[PDB]
């Protein structure tokens, strides 16, 4: 009876505790991330925290290059994040091979969400304790953000945030869009969109960032790439000369 | 590795209840309300787009799905479960029917297929039942229009009109008052909009409401011309604008 | 068989004759060699009829399912990839030789696939026993930047070269036009240059001519 | 050697005014040896008729298969299968054995119960559909049948007239075929009734 | 309720996988081992407790090579370690077979990562009872890594695990600060021998045997080799000397 | 078919005729036998069109998944994936493939995979029925470290001779230039190369 | 505690222990004592055979795996049969395919890995037997101790089974002595018998109760039982 | 492991009873009542529709009476979805038999096969049994009109009159009270309605809450005919028999 809390079967309230607890695991890294759409680019920001001095900072990342065009940031333990990344890359490659074109961001999202829905229904598979945010500049849909959770749920966003202080970032972004009345950052250069991203990150979290406190990913037509500590510093300098 | 869960996860209790089916139904009860109304010349299915956040793009999430060009579905309960049920339904309509008889399946048979998929998640080893109830509306030459409900157990029943989810009890009652066997499609749509208003707390418009109908053939939605016998799909999702136009005459 | 594909300034057109043969006998004087994969991706088939039809419907079915799953319009390169990988797998045993064309979110396309799984791209193409008569016309009249009307004409004339000069081809000309911004238009029997002249006599028999041994009503109702 | 030339036999179907006719010979032989003069090649499921020429064992098997499938169809669909739909069922059933086909030449005939429209169709051993508006031939005397039909046939013949035509087409084709004959049966089909007539022909 | 720690892939209410955590306890209860990344290679060292005089000295080797350019050492249940290395070996052979070039350390690390993470996905298997320090030299540099029973791993400047991991980590952090320019393979070997002696205090009760291995572009040609004879003794002394 | 790949000072160039025949009939006279399996790793195809396409498609798939995980692949790694497919399936394939790529560390490289599935790294390689006629010519005129212009000339002359004697070769001459500068597509028409 | 974590080998206890494995180890301790020791020329196995009744036989405890390798068991006999049989095949494979005698160190590695698979998966059980493997290969004489946990160790000598601790302390003392008994088997054997008697208590090693085995330089692994061991009692 | 969550649906109780079968039967006992009455010239199948609404479409409904063959039909009591699974395999078995022997399948042979399938879920597989009980009404030329019953256990028996579902005790006593061997189909139809009428847990017994079917050998023919009554047909017979 009390095992309705160990495997993914319904509780008398029609709940799936294991899926709920998997959601809890997503905040285990105490990292926050956010994504915004530019006029023709998509940006994803994510706090970078390297506590141990013995670690090689260059190998600590929660952002992944899934395909030439799809980028993915993960909120959750790194081992489950890497499991998701490998699968996503394989799915992305197979899709291109079978259907003749690049797998769209939203389709990859649906695919991964479906895989998640299954760990939710089959008892021998546990959910992955992660939230996946996919971004790209789709050839049909333009800048795109699709995010999936341990429940197998997914949807598109004008912008979104994830992590412990998710709510603060969300309301911050919400307010901005209630004001601008448009669903994206009306900027022509991704550099400025990245800057907007970081600025609001700071406002919402009430924190300052050095070049090694962040991690950035940018999606543009036919390409997704991550910035270097130096590309970031150049970003931080620019926002400084405005405040 | 290897799924070693080859035994049922849904079994009979001393009272004769099937716990997991029951619990699944409870999950359905907590779900957003959805309904369907059958008119003399069409069927309408609708539900509320309960956007989980204003940053989310409610259009990128359809609760009303096309299964075949003459059949559509909506649900109440667990959205992810519904999504995979739709993929499986669309596919089974092909593998178990179109690829055999060269035509899409009649509503009752496709419903029968979905129901089977669901019944199996009630008895097969290592799984839990689907946490959803579907309302499937469609049309076929020899049966005309029809509306069906499919529950977690796999049971299904034909309806003239009904509602499922959160305020299903109240909504069903309101439908019993307004329904008659002489309703025209527009009338059903109107009744549907009224019934859905009682269930919606916040904003009520073409952007927060999702509604589709099964009516006449839309040759304009076919994509090609040249085959006299191909007149177009009877399934059509209403546009945000089409909904609002009807909300003014509420 | 004579099947062709011709690209024009804003789309693509495919055409085919309507003769189906069993050795030297014409089994069907008006078969349809133009198949629909999806609303705006049509296919012309040559070779083994059961195969072109079966392969066209199989990929068509999966293309529909893929379209529903991705919420996107089917692309010609997808139908092409699915067809070629299927045909390759069967090492030529599925005798389908196709000319696949159509319009999708990325533009208008024209391709050809052989039974063994290889594909080709071009502005004008033809397959079948009538292939050579057709290609002779295409190589003689094609030019870049054809108008829709010019394309229909060129394609239609190519099929005719086949009807008249190839014993494997005959009867009518079927056409299908796929333009970038409009619905695909299927023109069944766009040309019917082979109508049978009136017979010299009527062979209608005087009733009772046939000797009957026994007669009975057949029960159809259960 | 050729599975389609062992047992012999022919079938022919024609469309007329608000009617269809399907006829066949009654022979079953083993090469030169005649074995049965009562091997009918026409069968029906509800109001849909199917004639099969070719290897006898496959003719028998296919009929049993379609009886089986049309029965389950009726039980689920709760209506009798139509000509157009059955034709699709035949095609997909044959193609399913693409690389180990049944050596037969099927022919479908019937009237759509809802549209009243007459319908006939032919298939090759792997399912390719031939939906003619006039006539369809099959069997060891199919060349002869094509000859008879192409000349004798004319549109919109009345049931009584179509009967004479279909019969003369069958009979004279069978007499030019060593493996056909030994009896013949014709089916005249209308929306409401179906008449079956056995013909009188040479027995050599 | 409770019982969340009885089955392997189960999430506890706070989102943890207790069995993986219990696996860690088996790791902490093991011998201490380390890894030091130098300017052109990596060094591996481990503590070998001498249970008795009966153990033939130098015979029970713990450090293992993968392919020809990778070294792996681990603390915890030794058998589990071998199991993980056998897999790494198949993983490395497969990669070379298909791509011709020997497997890159990052690529190799993830191969081990996905496999270990895999053992936290089902209740039909138990998590790995070891933390593994491994690395080598490839097309672009030296790389050091440490892999936990959760499947978690990162690149390291220096790393330690087992009984005396704290002492070791402490010593490693010093080196990192006092050598921003990078230690040399030769130095790292000595430094490593020391760290191990020091960290041996958390087990000063039993006598032990030192084991070191390295992979340096200049010292070993980018191939993994065991430190033997003179070079080994020289390092033993350097440690024995600074332990007083 | 006539195909070749030549390494030179700045990288490597691939060249090919554009004819596909089914007997005496030219099924396609503007065929593209130069196939991309990665940004700077291409191949020259000869033998079965169906076989080489299926092979190429799978190699591209493999190198894409390779890139996603381990970054850009070496030309050698690409030739290895091709080899694996050709060797392991030698009984059912008829594919003569030349693999050519540009690396920054390695510059231009050429690997020829003949019928059996063996691999051969060379300064340059020729293949296809038409190549038999230019063995002597190519061996006499090839030089290492040629300039882009010289290399384009060597290929243009070699292939024009191949097309000249080989009925299986013809159409236009296509070339693909692979250097640090990027990827360049060249084409030469009959009226130009026939009178060389 | 324990009770909730010792139901199967796939479960770790809160302290990081594997009880099923430990319980298996207990079957070894309940087993009759056996000893192993080697010099630089030979390796010897001395085992105390246990009998059920005085009407029963004394169960064999030494198994030959090849001409240059063999072992002694302590615990579940069937498990020894399974493991020794696997070792016989591995030795055999090495010979047939590479025409090479299997290194004792390699055999230890193979045994370790075979035992490990039965400690990480559901459904199986750890082996409940301990083994002492001796052999003479291309690097001389060797002695290995195999524990069901999968841990295999190379030693100069050792003992396992009930009261094995006696013989083990004796050997750890006699080390410098026997390790030099090169070229003289009878001396090594007597040394082995002296170590084993250090674990006696119940009775004294008799003729049909003592079991010895030796392998070395010019000595193919051979077993001595009964009359053949008399000259050592 | 997984064992922990296995309910073991196929074991005996200390008393030698099958838990799941007994519980499935308990489930069936709450299902709408179904009745079967065999007459000299035919068979009657009647069933009460459990739960109903004004909006339920009754013309397009069928939850208790299913045609298996042209000569065999069943009345269902229990989980409808479970029933459909069994019904479909039953329909296939009948066709296989027909194709094999060119004769309609004898009624018992089909009933035994279906019961055997049920029996299976009772002895192996670890799956829950089907929560279904069937009343079979069929005809064949060896035993003529027959009436059978099968339940979760996989046991089946023959009857002159029988009921399944709710209040069978009460229904059986009433049937055993008014049944007579020389009955006629029309007598039987009336007995069936009367019986349901007295056992209903509902207010009155209306047509919208019933499903009716008969298997008669229409004198003016010579063959067997199955008639699944239509709403209006039931409404009619309801008035005639004096229940209005
Ligand atoms: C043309 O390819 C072909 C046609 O009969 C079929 C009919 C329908 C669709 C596919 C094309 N196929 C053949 O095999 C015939 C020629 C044999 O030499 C014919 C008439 O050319
Ligand atoms: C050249 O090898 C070849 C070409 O048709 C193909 C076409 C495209 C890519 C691979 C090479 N192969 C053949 O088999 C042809 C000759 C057939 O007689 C030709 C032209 O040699």
């Amino acid at each position: 009876a009390g095992y309705d809390r160990h495997i993914t079967i319904f509780s008398p309230e029609g709940r799936l505790y294991q899926v709920e607890y998997a959601f809890k695991a997503t905040n285990q890294t105490n990292i926050n991330s956010l994504a915004v759409r530019g006029k023709d680019c998509t940006v994803v920001i994510s706090q970078k925290k390297v506590p141990d001095k013995l670690l090689d900072p260059t190998t600590v990342s929660y952002i992944f290059c899934i395909s030439r065009t799809i980028g993915m940031v993960v909120n959750g333990p790194i081992p489950d994040a890497r499991n998701a990344a490998l699968r996503a890359k394989a799915e992305a490659a197979e899709f291109r091979y079978k259907y003749g074109y690049d797998m769209p961001c939203d389709v990859l999202a649906k695919r991964m969400a479906n895989l998640s829905q299954i760990y939710t229904q089959r008892a021998y598979m546990r959910p992955l304790g992660v939230i996946l945010t996919f971004v790209s500049v789709d050839e049909e849909l333009g800048p795109s953000i699709y995010k999936t959770d341990p429940a197998g749920y997914y949807v598109g966003y004008k912008a979104t945030a994830t992590g412990p202080k998710q709510q603060e970032i969300t309301t911050n972004l919400e307010n901005h869009f209630k004001k601008s009345k448009i669903d994206h950052i009306n900027e022509e250069s991704w550099e400025k969109v990245v800057e907007f991203a970081i600025t609001h990150m700071i406002d919402a979290l009430g924190t300052e960032f050095s070049k090694n406190d962040l991690e950035v990913g940018v999606a543009t037509k036919d390409k997704f790439f991550t910035l270097s500590a130096e590309n970031i510093e150049e970003r931080l300098v620019a926002i400084a000369e405005q405040d | 590795m290897t799924d070693r869960y080859s035994f049922s996860l849904t079994t009979f209790s001393p009272s004769g209840k099937l716990g997991q089916i029951d619990y699944a139904l409870t999950a359905v009860k907590q779900g957003v309300t959805s309904l369907g109304i059958k008119a003399t010349n069409g069927v309408v299915i609708a539900t509320e787009k309960k956007s989980s956040s204003p940053l989310a793009m409610s259009e990128t999430l359809s609760k009303v799905s096309l299964l075949t060009p003459d059949i559509g579905a909506v649900y109440s309960g667990m959205g992810p479960d519904y999504r995979v049920l739709v993929d499986k339904s669309r596919k089974v309509a092909h593998t178990s029917y179109k690829r055999i008889y060269g035509e899409y399946p009649p509503t009752k048979l496709l419903v029968s297929e979905v129901a089977k998929i669901m019944q199996e998640a009630t008895q097969s080893g290592g799984v839990r039942p689907f946490g959803v109830s579907l309302l499937i509306a469609g049309h076929d030459e020899f049966n005309g229009f029809s509306l069906y409900q499919v529950d977690p157990s796999g049971s299904y029943f034909p309806w003239k009109a009904t509602a499922i989810g959160k305020g299903s009890v109240a909504a069903k009652t309101f439908l019993e008052k307004r329904w008659n066997d002489e309703l025209e499609l527009e009338d059903a749509i109107h009744i549907a909009l009224l019934t859905l208003k009682e269930s919606v707390e916040g904003e009520f418009n073409g952007d927060t409401i999702e509604l589709a109908i099964i009516g006449d053939e839309n040759p304009d939605l076919l994509g090609y011309t040249g085959i006299p016998t191909d007149k177009g799909p009877r399934f059509r999702k209403l546009t945000s604008q089409e909904i609002n136009d009807r909300l003014e005459a509420l | 068989t004579t099947i062709v594909g011709v690209k024009f300034n804003n789309g693509v057109v495919i055409a085919a004759d309507t003769r189906s043969t069993q050795g030297p006998i014409v089994a069907d004087k008006n078969c349809a060699k133009l198949h629909r994969i999806s609303p705006k991706i049509w296919c012309a088939g040559a070779g083994t009829a059961a195969d072109t039809e079966a392969v066209t419907q199989l990929i068509g079915s999966n293309i529909e399912l893929h379209s529903l799953y991705t919420s996107r319009e089917p692309r010609v390169v997808s139908a092409l990839q699915m067809l070629k990988q299927h045909l390759f797998k069967y090492q030529g045993h599925i005798g389908a030789y196709l000319i696949v064309a159509g319009v999708d979110p990325t533009g208008s396309h024209l391709f050809s696939i052989h039974a063994h799984g290889s594909t080709d791209v071009g502005y004008y193409l033809s397959l079948g026993s009538g292939s050579l008569a057709a290609m002779a016309v295409l190589e003689s009249h094609w030019k870049q930047d054809l108008t829709k009307e010019e394309a229909i004409k060129l394609a239609s004339d190519a099929i005719q070269a086949g009807i008249w000069n190839d014993l494997g081809s005959g009867s009518n000309v079927d056409v299908c036009v796929m333009e970038i911004g409009k619905d695909a238009e299927y023109l069944r029997n766009y040309l019917t240059p082979n109508v049978r002249e009136e017979k010299q006599k009527s062979y209608k028999f005087p009733r009772g001519t046939t000797a009957v041994l026994k007669e009975s009503i057949v029960n159809i109702c259960d | 050697s050729d599975p389609s030339s062992i047992n012999g036999g022919i079938v022919v179907a024609m469309t007329g005014k608000d009617c269809v006719a399907i006829a066949c010979d009654l022979r079953l032989g083993s090469q030169s040896l005649g074995v049965s003069n009562k091997f009918e090649k026409i069968f029906h499921y509800g109001h849909v008729f199917l004639g099969i020429t070719g290897l006898a064992t496959d003719v028998t098997t296919l009929n049993e298969m379609f009886r089986y499938k049309t029965n389950l169809y009726k039980l689920k669909e709760e209506r009798a299968i139509e000509p157009e739909t059955f034709t699709q069922l035949v095609s997909s059933s044959l193609y399913e054995r693409r690389f180990g086909p049944y050596f037969v030449g099927p022919v479908v005939a019937g009237i759509n119960s809802k549209s009243g429209k007459p319908f006939i169709a032919g298939f090759d051993l792997i399912g390719c559909i031939d939906e003619a508006k006039d006539f369809i031939v099959s069997g060891t005397a199919s060349d002869q049948l094509f000859g008879m039909c192409e000349s004798l046939y004319e549109p919109n013949l009345e049931p009584e007239d179509l009967f004479e035509t279909i019969s003369q087409a069958l009979l004279n084709a069978a007499d030019r075929d060593a493996l056909s004959g030994w009896g013949a049966v014709v089916y005249i089909i209308k929306k409401d009734e179906v008449v079956k007539r056995y013909l009188k022909m040479r027995q050599d | 309720g409770t019982g969340y720690d009885l089955s392997n892939s189960v999430f506890s209410p706070d989102g943890r996988n207790f069995q993986v955590e219990y696996a860690v306890k088996a790791v902490e209860n093991g011998t201490t081992s380390i890894g030091i990344k130098c300017n052109d290679g990596v060094v591996f060292a481990v503590e070998k407790l001498i249970t008795s005089k009966l153990l033939v000295p130098q015979k029970n080797v713990k450090i293992q090579v993968v392919d020809r350019h990778i070294g792996c050492v681990y603390s915890g249940l030794i058998p589990d370690g071998r199991h993980l290395v056998n897999r790494g070996r198949e993983e490395a052979a497969s990669f070379k077979k298909l791509y011709k070039t020997p497997i890159p350390i990052p690529a190799f690390a993830d191969r081990l990562g996905q496999y270990v993470q895999a053992h936290t996905l089902y209740n039909s298997v138990r998590p790995f009872g070891v933390s593994t320090i491994f690395g080598g030299v490839d097309k672009n540099g030296a790389h050091l890594y440490m892999l936990e029973p959760s499947g978690s791993y990162w690149g390291y400047k220096g790393a330690a695990t087992g009984k005396g991991r704290q002492s070791a980590k402490a010593e490693l952090e010093k080196l990192v600060d006092h050598h921003p320019e990078g230690l040399s393979a030769r130095e790292a070997v000595k430094q490593a021998a020391k760290i191990i002696y020091l960290a041996h205090e958390d087990n000063k009760e039993k006598d032990f045997e030192l084991e070191i291995s390295w992979c340096s572009l200049s010292e070993t040609n980018g191939l993994h080799k065991f430190v033997k004879g003179d070079l080994l003794q020289e390092a033993i002394d350097f440690a024995q000397k600074e332990i007083n | 078919t006539s195909i070749m790949a030549v390494t030179f000072k700045d990288g490597v160039i691939l060249g090919a005729d554009s004819r596909t025949t089914t007997g005496a009939y030219i099924a396609n006279r503007v065929t593209d036998k130069l196939t991309r399996v990665h940004d700077k790793i291409w191949c020259c195809r000869s033998g079965s069109a169906a076989d080489t396409q299926a092979i190429a498609d799978i190699v591209q798939y493999h190198l894409e998944l390779y890139t996603s995980q381990y970054g850009t692949p070496s030309t050698e790694t690409a030739a290895s994936v091709f080899k694996e497919l050709c060797y392991e399936n030698k009984d059912n394939l008829t594919a003569g493939i030349i693999v050519a790529g540009y690396d920054d560390k390695n510059k231009g490289e050429v690997y020829t995979i003949p019928l059996g599935g063996s691999v051969h790294k060379l300064p340059y390689a020729i293949a296809g029925s038409g190549s038999t006629f230019i063995y002597g010519y190519c061996d006499k005129n090839f030089r290492e470290n040629m300039s882009k212009e010289e290399t384009v000339d060597f290929i243009k002359h070699s292939l024009s001779q191949a097309i000249k004697w080989d009925g299986s070769s013809g159409g236009v001459i296509r070339m693909v230039v692979l250097t640090a500068a990027g990827v360049e597509r060249l084409i030469f028409y009959p009226d130009e190369y026939e009178q060389l | 505690f324990r009770n909730n974590y010792d139901g199967d080998t796939v479960t770790f206890s809160p302290t990081g222990r594997l009880f099923q494995v430990e319980y298996a180890l207990e079957a070894i301790k309940q087993g009759s004592v056996t000893v192993g020791l080697r010099s630089n020329t030979h390796a010897v196995l001395v085992a105390l055979k246990r009998n059920a009744d005085e009407l029963s036989s004394y169960q064999k405890k030494i198994i030959k795996c090849d001409e240059h390798m063999g072992l002694s068991l302590a615990g579940l006999a069937p498990d020894a049969r399974v493991l020794s049989n696997y070792l016989r095949q591995q030795c055999n494979y090495s010979s047939l395919v590479f025409n090479r005698k299997l290194a004792v160190e390699r055999a230890g590695h193979l045994l370790c890995d075979k035992a490990q698979k039965n400690t990480q998966s559901y459904g199986g059980r750890p082996y409940g037997v301990g083994l002492l493997i001796i052999g003479y290969d291309k690097s001389g004489a060797h002695l290995l101790e195999f524990q069901p946990s999968g841990n295999v160790t190379e030693l100069y000598g050792t003992a396992i089974g009930a009261r094995s601790q006696g013989a083990k302390t004796y050997l750890e003392r006699t080390l410098d002595t026997f390790i030099k008994i090169d070229g003289n088997p009878d001396e090594l054997i007597k040394a082995g018998v002296e170590a084993i008697s250090q674990s006696l208590r119940d009775e004294s090693l008799t003729v049909d109760n003592l079991s010895i085995a030796i392998v070395g330089k010019d000595t193919p692994f051979t077993i001595y039982d009964g009359e053949a061991v008399a000259k050592y009692i | 492991g997984s064992r922990r969550y296995d309910s073991r649906t196929t074991i005996f109780s200390p008393e030698g009873r099958l838990y799941q079968v007994e519980y499935a039967l308990e489930s069936i006992s709450h299902a709408g009542t179904a009745i079967g009455i065999m007459a000299s010239d035919g068979i009657v199948l009647a069933a009460e529709r459990k739960v109903t609404s004004t909006l339920l479409e009754q013309d397009t409904s069928t939850e208790k009476l299913y045609k298996l063959n042209d000569k065999i039909a069943v009345a269902v009591a229990g989980l409808t979805a479970d029933a459909e699974i069994l019904i479909n395999t039953a329909r296939i078995h009948a066709q296989n038999y027909l194709k094999t022997y060119n004769e309609d399948i004898p009624v018992e042979i089909l009933v035994r096969r279906l019961s055997d399938i049920k029996q299976g879920y009772t002895q192996h597989g670890g799956l829950r049994p089907f929560g279904v009980s069937f009343i079979y009404a069929g005809y064949d030329d060896r035993y003529g009109y027959q009436l059978y019953t099968s339940n979760p256990s996989g046991n089946y028996t023959g009857w002159k009159a029988i009921s399944v579902g709710a209040n069978t005790s009460a229904a059986q006593t009433l049937l055993q009270m008014d049944y007579k061997d020389d009955m006629k189909v029309d007598d039987a139809i009336e007995l069936a309605l009367k019986t349901l009428s007295k056992t209903t847990d509902s207010s009155a017994l209306t047509y919208d809450r019933l499903e009716f079917a008969t298997i008669r050998k229409g004198a003016n023919d010579g063959e067997v005919y199955q008639k699944i009554f239509k709403p209006q047909e039931i409404k009619d017979i309801l008035v005639k028999t004096g229940i209005t």
